[PDB]
DNA sequence: CGGGAAAATCTCTAGCA
DNA sequence: ACTGCTAGAGATTTTCCCG
DNA sequence: CGGGAAAATCTCTAGCA
DNA sequence: ACTGCTAGAGATTTTCCCG
């Protein structure tokens, strides 16, 4: 039931920016998506990114790749 | 408070000191002599 | 100090000089001499050395207008995936603008679009057609390219490619729209690897899934969390570390000193 | 991994396809469909229709995509070939189009048609078709008050039907719908990529016949061996290249 | 690959592809694609990422005219330090550019010039001037502003200064030798925390004094090194390590395998 | 030997392919048709 | 005799740069200078750099400094 | 730091300058500075000349650096006071001029020229000038043959001048002698500079009463004491400011 | 556990006009 | 109250692959 | 050996047109 | 065979200073 959707929810991966920093930082996991913002899990350090920050995709390719 | 000296649009003679209304990541509101500016972060220096 | 103050303003109003040089020559503290260049009025003439990051959501579009042989190209770009959209108008009138982002707006959910401050944009026409559309506009600060650096750097791509793929066309119409093809289905990169095709339908997809699901979680999950405070609603928990929303301020605290009810 | 054996069991009992052992059983798609494929009992989103509908003397070209009921239409100035052409490169700039299915037309048939088609990469072919045009009429003669010119009602109706009118199964518009559908199909591309890439290897395990490569993993290599799927450690299994 | 490699450049022909939608969409591995690309032509559109550097020698200026208030300014600059000389000059002529040249060599050592290829800097006159004052002109290479970045920079630099300083002047040549003044002896910073006056006296200084010293050292200090080699001469020995030149090619080795005669 | 294609004066289109003559740091001598030509690095790719 | 002229060498500090690095780099030590090359030491280790591409002053605020 | 006791001993006997005990001694050049200021009994960079010469009916302005015999001149188009106001703040943009020498003309006491040496911070003062005046003629006429116009003559002849003819004590030119000049002036305002910076600060060591600061080591603190100089470790005193 | 090769990542520029 | 970016070319670092 | 404050260093941009 | 740079504004890291 909802640890099915939690991980599913889990499954998908966010490419963000910091306020000061232009590079794309990696794809993180995400946890929790709202209106505005998003909670993402990047190598073991959870942050909230403006949802405007963030690029949510779920990459295809590795999906398919296990 | 703060001051603002602010290039404008398109005229390369800096602008100011002119009261900080918002700051914002990028972007700063100003008001210069009863006009409001919106002005990019890189064409101001805030006091 | 007093002595060299007076002596570092006066030749101030004469040479406009540096912090570091009246600090040097007038044994000035550096707090000191920069204090005196800082309330000189004719030495403001540098702003601060960053730059912005545009707004990258699934639904914001940047819309601009390029020439080329003469032409008139509207070209739009889908902030989040790189994904385009240009055609040839015959003028930069708002009609034209207006008729390309109904055509936009009925293609793709298109929610915002930020363009720059020319008049096919701004015109009524298009406040009309964005109205009816149910899109934001959005306009730059005048006379700055980068606030639409990504449509920027696309009109260069575009003409890239049809500088490539001209002579397979007679027409610059057909060979923008070739290279509008090329550059949506031929050119991979980017955060997937992917086109700008396979990553605006990726965003879209994903933007949808999340949504629902996440409409989902938030049904059947529900629960008040206390914290240090005030009933937080319980947003992720896990791994040492609660995720909670206490009025409209989301934070992150360590699953010590909080209890979930 | 370990679930390989619930996997084969669930296929032999409910004949499920790849798509759910690997959502349930938390299976790579590879081995899910070489489950899938392994048995002999067990056994859309590039085509479109174009067609030319008339309304108060003038042409509107029509293109839907088959499998979404998503539409993209536009006044066009004339029922020519070369306005046909453009009208087909500039769809298959914004949707991957494999093949367009038409009714023998004039314009359908030109020269300029069959080379914007080749230059695309579309196969020409020559009843959904009739339904959504009768449907685009009726939301061009509803919105038609709304603009003063045929075109932009044309595309109001458009906006319409992709984005506002819900119906189906789960209540989707066709935007929705054909997101979802294109979705599927890279999808579908990436595991035919990754199938093609590592079905050239050959696995020696324990030193046992050759075997099918299905997944090389971190911790494991899962291989084929007479139709029968075994699991190996990667330092007791060599892997080459045929 | 042999049929992959066909459809990948059959497919190139029309779309000039990037070697990763190639190498997805033809199974091709990315030498392959890579090298597909790079027989094409038509896709070699970009230059590789870097700058060079400017020449620094003690001796090398850096000339070049620029426009304000309608006039005419001349400026070279002393690329080690940053001392500016300007002036201002009725027309963009030979004749002032070697009048110019001929007063910076009776004022300072210059050696060599380096300048744009404007007409007034590739005049006669100007070749004559430089050849009585012994100074060896180099050309940039043609449209490339780059080559003589450090006088553009100080054109900048300036006319930001007479900005500052017009008001305290009537005419432009005033406020142009005001702002002179001001960058040489009224800024610092840089290497020594210094203005551009005294950095170009140190390093001239410094220059003399080096060489002096340099020459008096070789003049005592004759011996012969063997490492490994020929009789290489002696440079430096110490810490270590021991610094040779052998047939003009300086290369430092270690003390060991090395015996000084 | 090396292709070289380059951007040459105040002229959009790349050029090439021309023989590379001498490849230093920031610059590279060129031949294209019997024409020797001084490229900066920036604005030339060498194969 | 020898040994103080090589001391005055020493007092020397060079600014340089690198073949692809666009920053100067701190004053090293002068050991030698040639027409084209001038031999440092910066940081216990001994580098030749071309003339064009090295600063030597006497920063005479240090000297004066001790 | 070892060392004091020698150089005191030095000037004792020799009456060394401090540049001598700095450079011989191995010592930092306040603490030299200070030796050489402790006995009483051992007790022109910025000045420049400024005149009018007149040749083949054109004014030609010199300027002398005094203290080398490096010549700055120039053809004037009138001996107007805006001419030798512009010419004086050129020289003062290029080289640090602090006093310049006039004989009373009408061009050098005119308003216009005061207020350029007031913008320039330079004070007004009204043999050496003459010499140079006839040696610069004398290259003038050797090198006339090699230009056309006076102006060009008169910039070859303060070429010739300042870099190639030498002379002196060690053989060397106007332009090197003026560089090592203005180098030393430098070395000497840095010096004044750090005693300034350094005379503001009271030292107890070991506590003894207030002494004067000389060197703040990174090993250890160099102070004066009863028109004595100690060496004191930094963890046995303390500095503060007055 | 050790080198090589391949791949991935990082650094950096022109053009957008 | 808004905001530089992109893609390609080289250089450097990680990872994989067989021992 | 420990924080704060000050200083030094590093990062980054516009204009040179 | 020749070649981006500079100086100022903010942010971050080192160093010095008294305990
Ligand atoms: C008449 C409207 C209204 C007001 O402004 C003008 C002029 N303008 C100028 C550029 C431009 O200068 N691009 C070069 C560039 C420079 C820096 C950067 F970061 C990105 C860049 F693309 C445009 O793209 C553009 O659309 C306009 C335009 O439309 N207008
Ligand atoms: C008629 C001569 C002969 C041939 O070229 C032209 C045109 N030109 C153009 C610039 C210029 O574009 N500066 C802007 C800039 C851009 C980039 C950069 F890194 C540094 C920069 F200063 C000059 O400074 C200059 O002297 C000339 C010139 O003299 N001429
Ligand atoms: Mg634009
Ligand atoms: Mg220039
Ligand atoms: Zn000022
Ligand atoms: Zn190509």
């Amino acid at each position: 039931e909802l640890q099915k959707q939690i991980t599913k929810i889990q499954n998908f991966r966010v490419y963000y920016r910091d306020s000061r920093d232009p590079v794309w930082k990696g794809p993180a996991k995400l946890l929790w998506k709202g209106e505005g913002a998003v909670v993402i899990q990047d190598n073991s350090d959870i942050k909230v990114v403006p949802r405007r920050k963030a690029k949510i995709i779920r990459d295809y390719g590795k999906q398919m790749a296990g | 408070n703060f001051r603002v000296y602010y290039r404008d649009s398109r005229d390369p003679v800096w602008k100011g000191p002119a009261k900080l209304l918002w700051k914002g990541e990028g972007a700063v509101v100003i008001q210069d002599n009863s006009d409001i500016k919106v002005v990019p972060r890189r064409k101001a220096k805030i006091i | 100090f007093l002595d060299g103050i007076d002596k570092a303003q006066e030749e101030h109003e004469k040479y406009h000089s540096n912090w570091r040089a009246m600090a040097s020559d007038f044994n000035l503290p550096p707090v000191v001499a920069k204090e005196i260049v800082a309330s000189c009025d004719k030495c403001q003439l540098k702003g601060e050395a960053m730059h912005g990051q545009v707004d990258c959501s699934p639904g914001i579009w940047q819309l601009d207008c390029t020439h080329l042989e003469g032409k008139v190209i509207l070209v739009a770009v889908h902030v989040a995936s790189g994904y385009i959209e240009a055609e040839v108008i015959p003028a930069e009138t708002g009609q034209e603008t207006a008729y390309f982002l109904l055509k936009l707006a009925g293609r793709w959910p298109v929610k915002t679009v930020h363009t720059d401050n020319g008049s096919n944009f701004t015109s009524t026409t298009v406040k009309a057609a964005c109205w009816w559309a149910g899109i934001k506009q959005k306009f730059a600060i005048p006379y700055n390219p980068q606030s639409k650096g990504v449509i920027e750097s696309m009109n260069k791509e575009l003409k890239k490619i049809i500088g490539q793929v001209r002579d397979q066309a007679e027409h610059l119409k057909t060979a923008v729209q070739m290279a509008v093809f090329i550059h949506n289905f031929k050119r991979k990169g980017g955060i997937g690897g992917y086109s700008a095709g396979e990553r605006i339908v990726d965003i879209i997809a994903t933007d949808i899934q999340t949504k629902e699901l996440q409409k989902q979680i938030t049904k059947i999950q529900n629960f008040r969390v206390y914290y240090r405070k005030g009933p937080a609603k319980l947003l992720w928990k896990g791994e040492g570390a609660v995720v909670i929303q206490d009025n409209s301020d989301i934070k992150v605290v360590p699953r010590r000193k909080a209890k979930i009810i």
